[PDB]
């Protein structure tokens, strides 16, 4: 009875603040459109 | 060659987190309004506050 993912699991990288930053990252973090 | 020294090591982390360790010093007093240099909580910078 899979569910595939919208538009889950967002989270800020780490402690700092950026602000108003077109910022990009990378590490173990969720793939999108999958079915949990 | 095998005297014993039981292993010891450091920590340190690279401002990946909020800020809480460091052994005290004078630990001044703040100003504002007037471009002077800070070593804010050891992180370093010239401007104004
Ligand atoms: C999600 O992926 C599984 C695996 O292929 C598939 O069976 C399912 O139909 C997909 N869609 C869903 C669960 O909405």
């Amino acid at each position: 009875a899979y569910t595939n993912s919208f538009t889950r699991g967002v989270y800020y990288p780490d402690k700092v603040f950026r602000s108003s930053v077109l910022h990009s990252t990378q590490d173990l973090f969720l793939p999108f459109f999958s079915n949990v | 060659g095998y005297q014993p020294y039981r292993v010891v090591v450091l920590s340190f982390e690279l401002l990946h987190a909020p800020a809480t360790v460091c052994g005290p010093k004078k630990s001044t007093n703040l100003v504002k309004n007037k471009c002077v240099n800070f070593n804010f909580n050891g992180l370093t910078g010239t401007g104004v506050l």
